């Protein structure tokens, strides 16, 4: 599958 | 940690899942979705974070 990350400010 | 998110191969849609699915099909769609509200092509794309 195509995936990606983003940034997450809470974690 | 960040967010992890996958397209659906038939609607084009970014959807976000569950910390560590390290693990995907070659082709994935909405109706597979663990997450029952995000489970049909028809719901809107989720907003990313500001
Ligand atoms: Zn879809």
């Amino acid at each position: 599958a195509r995936t990606k990350q983003t940034a997450r400010k809470s974690t | 940690s960040d967010q992890t998110w996958v397209q659906c191969d038939a609607c084009l849609k970014w959807r976000k899942l569950p910390d560590g699915m390290d693990q995907l099909p070659e082709k994935w769609y909405c109706s597979n979705n663990p997450d029952p509200q995000f489970r049909n092509c028809e719901v809107p794309e989720e907003p990313e974070d500001e």
